[PDB]
DNA sequence: ATCGATCGATC
DNA sequence: GATCGATCGATAAAGTTTTTTTT
């Protein structure tokens, strides 16, 4: 259960000894799903002090939160806070000094690399006041 | 005193000869700028830094210069621009426990002596712009004139890092205070807890802040040929998104 | 290895050459001892780090071996056969005989004087504390290396090495040799901290480890390789230290060709350069300069076995550079000659531009404006207009930007453009694309770079959708911004503007109206202060004199005309600059008089009224003008006499402003 | 071409 | 059963003048 922000692959404590780690069979018939969404905010207007590029972020709707944020109103939100990396995986090959805190993440148990982390938030549930 | 492979600091005098240069000053400075004070802005300030209970004290810094002794004080804090101020944040949490050892009375000696205050040496020296930095520069106190252009939001940083492998309950807390993050290769928390998968649990060990902001300097009387050249900023403290 | 590894019998050696470097210690008494070992002394107490081993100490050092009948290889053969082999053995030379403790430092007056000691004395400690390893040279230096060819008499008096080749024909047996090129330095980077030497730290047992640096991209070790904190079961682990590790400089720059030497054919080709010592910080952008250095290609590690087979992409490596072409400050003697001879209103008219047909009263208009003159130091919140912009029309055959911008080309801080390029969006600073390096940097035009100068234009039909407001802007006060999208910062506007509209097909019908080209009434009304014009009459006197004015100069290859003494450009840009340091005080004498003055400037463009030929409706934005220029012309004729007389020259120059049409 | 991971062999 | 050595496989690339409707 509970795969993690990049575990595609569950395999601890086979049920006899046969070989562990060697493969995966995703099931689409028992693994049940749930349906998201990734949306982003931007400041309000009665706050800017100029035209000073108002920053942003980014929020993810998990439960049945979908679709009840209709886009371009103002808007409420829940609060748990998040934060994620992702750049070392099975499939495709993963300016300034951006992640130079990154060099602090490295050498972990599996490949050395340079791990990030970068902020973003997590709601639960939605309400528009207008 | 001590010595240390790196530096050449002294042992706890200076902090000392800055305690009785602070407590003992009512006014100096009075023969550089020559005009003609009779309290230090600092000794009533180092009471009003517990009655609002910040943790930011801007030192001119300009001071022991004035001063008769604490030059070599004064010439090492542009020389290992590190450990003087990791020194002075020590003594003004005791700077200030000499006030409450005369008041018992302030603030039950407990709550406010264990959030860390911070020091700011400000407008100290001078410097010119960005075509004069030698590679000698090194670790030393740069004093820029320009113009900040456009930031990014704040990302995180390891401060403190946590783990838990495969067993029932192991909720251990390294730390890092490096570069380099230390791990087991073998297991703990019981007797037969073989070399396993340690785990790394990321989102439940707290972060700090961080900012980098790019700066391009003023045309400062530019010799109307050269292009106004760049440099990036970085900050720890309560100053991301003040700026 | 077998395979052609032994090479051939070369006759010619460095052991050989080694005690022939040997002999240069004190026997060179000529060029107060051995001079070399003098200039040594002065670097040993830390006030500069570059020293000369120039040529001429070495031919004649061999000058005076001619007479002894010994066998005497050459030297400047194998520098510039194959020159780099000429900075190592030097440095393993120079020590033998490096007078070490001549200075007296004891804690400060000097950079990383006690650590340096530290970190011998912990290791010259560790030489003995057994009851290894000893200093790569490059390590306690503290000094560079530097070179010198010749191109003088000498070369001239036997037997090159020196002459200024240009980079067309650079592509043969050039390369590990000593070659100086001419060119322009164009793409100036900044100065970056290379790496020399390392110095990882364990925690455990402090050796810090050392390595020479290879190529921009190099590669750690492992931590068991020690002789203490290696070996046991505990190794300490390894991780960097900047301060225990010197750190050069580093500047690139790219060169380009003369634009004469260039062939009929091919467009010029570029070239690489760096920099090593101390010679950095002493170029710039636009320097008609030559460089002296040594040569080396450079490997490319990357991609190697589907590009970059044997492939070179070679660069250049600097040693030398010879640049060229650069208020009572001992030039005085030429600066009182003004003083003396005096001879403002006419000399100095004659003076600067004396190529032109006539026209002395307009070439006056434009050198109070090269001086200025400072409104008022006004204190409050009162940001009163300074300098005035005066604009001109006209169509001549003459290409009339050599009687404006020649001057443009010689007065400081003059910046020129045209139509194409800087538009009014490229007037102002923007945001760019730019190299791999720091993008989106502040690249601009002319009034972000021009403030308080001179902004001479062309062109005024060129590029209008955007010029047109910005033009307006410098007017407009202190609004030089850029309201992008990136930031609103908003700069200064200190700049006076020359414009000659170009007027529209044929010549400008006098019978009919004006403003018939010319764009913009808003500007001209109250924004501007006076005019000009260059209308053409068929003259049977004075276009012969014309004639004889174009004719004479394709006999001689000169101008020598019109009987006058040519002055400097120096003198009245010190007279300027000596007018700058006065800023006169008006008296009460001249408003007194003045007011009236408008007045009697009042009722006459009240009287007309008329759609016909004229401008102005006697507005006090036409009189303020007259106010400034008067402090102005007060200002380059400094004998605090701001009264009537001064005045009545200032209206001497605005009654031929008007009326230049009524011919 | 270099580095990392996996497999096989030896102690 | 664990550790070390050898062999095999996977990993690094880059853009900005002609042509469409449209205002």
């Amino acid at each position: 259960v509970e795969q993690s922000f990049k575990y595609t692959e569950p395999t601890f404590c086979p049920n006899p000894s046969c070989e562990n780690r060697a493969f995966w069979t995703l099931n689409v018939t028992r693994s049940r799903f749930l349906d998201w969404q990734k949306v982003r905010i931007q400041e309000n207007a009665n706050e800017i002090p100029t035209g000073s590029m108002p920053r942003t972020l980014d929020v993810i709707l998990r439960g049945d939160s979908v679709e009840r944020a209709k886009p371009g109103d103002r808007c409420k939100f829940t609060g748990v806070e998040i934060v994620v990396p992702d750049v070392t995986q099975l499939g495709l090959p993963g300016k300034t000094t951006e992640g130079l805190n990154s060099g602090v993440t490295g050498l972990r148990s599996l490949g050395v690399r340079d791990l990030t982390y970068k902020i973003s938030f997590l709601a639960c549930h939605v309400i528009s006041i207008g | 005193l001590r010595i240390i492979w790196g530096t050449n600091v002294s042992i706890q005098e200076c902090t000392t000869n800055f305690r009785n240069f602070l407590m003992s000053f009512k006014y100096k400075f009075r023969k550089i700028l020559d005009e003609r004070d009779e309290e230090l802005y600092y000794i009533k300030q180092l009471n009003e830094m517990r009655e609002l209970g910040t943790s930011n004290l801007n030192l001119d810094a300009r001071n022991l210069l004035a001063y008769k002794q604490t030059e070599d004080l004064y010439h090492q804090l542009l020389n290992y621009p590190q450990e003087v101020i990791s020194i002075m944040d020590q003594t003004i949490k005791d700077c200030m426990v000499s006030l409450i050892v005369d008041n018992n009375l302030d603030y039950d000696l407990d709550e406010i002596e264990t959030k860390f205050y911070k020091v700011r040496p400000y407008n100290v020296g001078s410097c010119k712009g960005m075509r004069e930095l030698n590679p000698n520069d090194i670790d030393k106190l740069i004093n820029l004139k320009g113009l900040v252009l456009r930031s990014t939001p704040v990302i995180p940083d390891m401060k403190v890092a946590f783990f838990k492998c495969n067993v029932c309950d192991h909720t251990m807390a390294v730390e890092i205070d490096r570069g380099v993050i230390q791990e087991p290769a073998r297991c703990e928390r019981i007797d037969c807890n073989e070399p396993n998968s340690m785990s790394l649990i990321h989102n439940r060990c707290s972060f700090a802040d961080k900012q980098v902001i790019k700066l391009q300097e003023t045309p400062d009387f530019v010799p109307d040929g050269q292009t106004p050249h760049s440099i990036s900023l970085c900050v720890y403290d309560e100053l991301v998104d003040s700026c | 290895m077998s395979a052609a590894l032994p090479s051939i019998q070369l006759p010619v050696d460095y052991n050989n050459l080694f005690n022939e470097i040997t002999d240069f210690l004190v026997t060179f008494k000529q060029d107060k001892g051995p001079k070399y070992m003098a200039m040594l002394q002065k670097v040993a107490n830390r006030e500069l780090n570059s020293v000369i081993i120039d040529l001429d100490d070495i031919l004649q050092y061999q000058n005076e071996k001619f007479l002894q009948g010994t066998q005497a290889d050459d030297l400047v053969s194998a520098i510039q056969q194959n020159a780099n082999h000429f900075t190592e053995l030097f440095c393993r030379a120079i020590d033998n005989n490096m007078p070490l403790p001549t200075k007296e430092i004891d804690y400060k007056d000097d950079v990383l004087d006690v650590i340096l000691n530290q970190r011998r004395l912990r290791n010259e400690r560790m030489l003995s504390d057994r009851t290894t390893e000893l200093f790569p040279p490059n390590l306690t230096r503290r000094y560079f290396l530097y070179f010198k060819p010749l191109s003088q008499n000498c070369a001239r008096r036997y037997r090159i090495s020196s002459k200024p080749l240009s980079v067309r024909q650079i592509k043969g047996d050039f390369l590990g040799q000593l070659i100086t090129v001419r060119g322009i330095i164009t793409r100036v980077s900044d100065v970056k901290p290379a790496v020399e030497v390392i110095a990882y730290t364990c925690d455990q047992c402090g050796y810090e480890v050392f390595q020479e640096v290879n190529s921009r991209t190099f590669t750690p070790l492992s931590e068991c390789t020690s002789e203490e904190c290696s070996q046991n079961q505990t190794k300490g682990q390894l991780f960097m230290s900047t301060r225990a590790s010197k750190f050069s400089a580093f500047q690139e720059c790219k060169i380009q060709e003369l634009s004469q030497q260039v062939p009929v054919g091919h467009i010029p080709r570029s070239l690489n350069i760096h920099v090593n010592g101390t010679l950095v910080r002493s170029l710039s952008p636009g320097d008609i300069v030559d460089v002296t250095g040594i040569f080396l290609p450079a490997p490319y590690t990357g991609f190697k076995a589907l590009k970059a087979g044997l492939l070179t992409e070679t660069y250049l490596e600097a040693q030398f550079v010879r640049q060229h072409k650069k208020l009572t400050s001992d030039v005085e003697e030429r600066v009182m000659e003004l003083i003396t001879s005096g001879d403002v209103y006419n000399r100095l008219a004659k003076s600067i531009a004396p190529e032109i047909y006539g026209n002395l009263d307009v070439k006056k208009a434009l050198l109070l404006l090269l001086v200025g003159g400072v409104d008022k130091r006004v204190g409050d919140g009162m940001k009163i207009r300074g300098d005035i912009n005066v604009c001109l029309m006209g169509d001549p055959g003459v290409a009339k930007s050599q009687l404006l911008k020649a001057i443009c080309k010689i007065s400081p801080r003059g910046v020129y453009t045209t139509g194409k390029g800087s538009s009014g969006v490229g007037l102002t600073a923007a945001v760019m694309k730019d190299p791999v390096t720091d993008e989106m940097i502040l690249e601009g035009g002319a009034l972000v770079l021009a403030d308080n100068g001179i902004c001479c234009i062309d062109e005024f039909d060129k590029m209008d959708e955007s010029d047109r407001t910005a033009i307006h802007e410098v007017m407009e006060q202190q609004t030089i911004s850029i309201s992008k999208a990136g930031i609103n910062t908003t700069l200064n506007a200190r700049t006076s503007i020359l414009a000659a509209a170009n007027p529209l097909y044929g010549r400008y019908n006098p019978r009919l109206s004006p403003l018939d080209n010319i764009n913009l009434p808003a500007a001209l009304l109250s924004r501007f202060d006076i005019l000009f014009l260059m209308l053409d009459i068929p003259s049977r006197d004075d276009d012969e004199k014309l004639a004889e004015h174009v004719t004479y100069v394709h006999m001689h290859n000169k101008q020598p005309d019109l009987d006058f003494t040519p002055v400097e450009p120096s003198k009245m840009r010190e007279y300027i600059a000596y007018a700058k340091t006065k800023r006169p005080v008006m008296s009460e004498a001249v408003n007194d008089y003045v007011v009236q003055a408008y007045i009697r400037l009042r009722q006459d463009s009240k009287r007309e009224m008329d759609s016909k030929f004229s401008f102005g409706q006697a507005t006090p934005r036409t009189l303020l003008g007259i106010i400034r220029l008067s402090q102005a012309l007060a200002k380059l004729r400094l004998a605090d006499m701001v009264d009537i007389d001064d005045v009545e020259e200032a209206l001497r120059l605005v009654r031929v402003s008007k009326e230049s049409l009524y011919q």
